[PDB]
């Protein structure tokens, strides 16, 4: 009964000041994006999410319109100032196929094998973290192939063989792919609306 | 043109947005990289007064080296600056003035120093003959040209 009362109090707190208003404090415009991300996180927090497959976003758009800002504020909403629950990964560092060792460590018999992986360690520290793969398009696509296991089922086996469950994580992927096309189509639609 | 017309009687934002912005976008291929830059600072070429100031800076540098290392008070007229400005290349910039000073002035100084035609404390006036020529001074009416052999 105490757990149900605490859950109802948390639900009333979220209904009083949801993620949409908390994002509208920081983010300006992007009402479609705030609505999409808020509806998805509302589906997650109210228990209406498939617990097997993690929630995965791709933020597309022009430069400096709140992709990384909305991802950061989404992480701050889910975990407050806890740095464990916001696994930032600047994917412009991952421009070559062999940069997956940062994710999954190194195999046995190689340098850096004892340290293991970086993302797998950070997700061991916080399985339900908001992992921000910032600028995902700037990485090699073969490096993004590692994210298949991590997006379909939330698993990422390190160099030492230790798999980590990451199903509750909220993966966010900022990218400027088709930024010119999205910007031109939005400007065209605004001209037609005017 | 406007100055002489009035006597007879700054890079603009549009240039940055219409000319330089497409060139930067073409080279760097990413507006996200350019939008992170706070100040795209524009360095313009040198005006003629700035070329004279560059020649004076280079000649003062060699004068300070001559005074410190060897105690040779180097001197020069404004005509020396006007002569050495003619070796300025717009494409190369201030490096052209440094190379021109090293060609015309300092090769002669080095050849004079190797030949021991520049004792300590002596004054030395670079003078336009236009070929520059060194002139050692001892009194208020003695200026013999240094005969630098090959
Ligand atoms: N819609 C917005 N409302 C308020 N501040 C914003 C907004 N969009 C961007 N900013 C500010 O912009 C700065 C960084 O913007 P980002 O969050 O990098 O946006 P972005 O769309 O990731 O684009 P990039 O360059 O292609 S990675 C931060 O200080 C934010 O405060
Ligand atoms: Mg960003």
């Amino acid at each position: 009964k105490y757990q149900e009362k605490q859950r109802k109090r948390e639900a009333e707190e979220r209904r009083r000041f949801p993620l949409e208003q908390r994002l509208k404090e920081h983010i300006i415009g992007q009402e479609s994006a705030i609505a999409t991300v808020g509806a998805a996180i509302r589906r997650k927090e109210n228990g209406w999410y498939d617990e097997e497959h993690p929630l995965v976003f791709l933020f597309l758009g022009s430069s400096g319109i709140g992709k990384t800002e909305l991802a950061k504020q989404t992480a701050k909403y889910m975990h407050k100032d806890a740095k464990k629950g916001f696994i930032r990964l600047d994917m412009s560092e991952f421009q070559e196929r062999h940069e997956v060792a940062k994710f999954i460590g190194s195999p046995p018999g190689y340098v850096g094998h004892e340290e293991g992986g970086q993302l797998t360690k950070k997700l061991k520290q916080c399985p339900n973290a908001v992992v921000l793969f910032d600028q995902v398009d700037k990485a090699h696509p073969d490096v993004l192939t590692i994210m298949l296991q991590l997006f379909d089922e939330g698993r990422l086996t390190d160099g030492k063989g230790k798999t980590i469950d990451c199903k509750d994580a909220i993966f966010i992927m900022t990218s400027n792919v088709a930024s010119d096309e999205i910007a031109q189509h939005a400007l065209q639609l605004r001209q037609e609306a005017l | 043109e406007m100055s002489r017309n009035r006597i007879a009687e700054t890079i603009s934002k549009n240039f940055k947005e219409n000319v330089i912005r497409p060139i930067l976008k073409a080279h760097f291929r990413r507006d996200e990289f350019l939008g992170r830059i706070n100040e795209i600072v524009y360095f313009l070429p040198f005006c003629h007064s700035e070329l004279i100031q560059l020649v004076n800076k280079e000649l003062n540098f060699w004068a300070k080296r001559a005074k410190q290392r060897h105690n040779i008070t180097l001197l020069w007229d404004r005509e020396v600056a006007d002569v050495l400005v003619d070796g300025y290349n717009v494409h190369y910039g201030a490096r052209s003035i440094k190379h021109e000073v090293e060609r015309r002035v300092v090769n002669q100084l080095a050849a004079a120093y190797e030949q021991d035609l520049l004792p300590g404390g002596c004054t030395l006036r670079i003078t336009v003959e236009p070929k520059l020529r060194l002139e050692i001074i001892d009194k208020d009416s003695k200026t013999r040209r240094l005969d630098i052999r090959a």
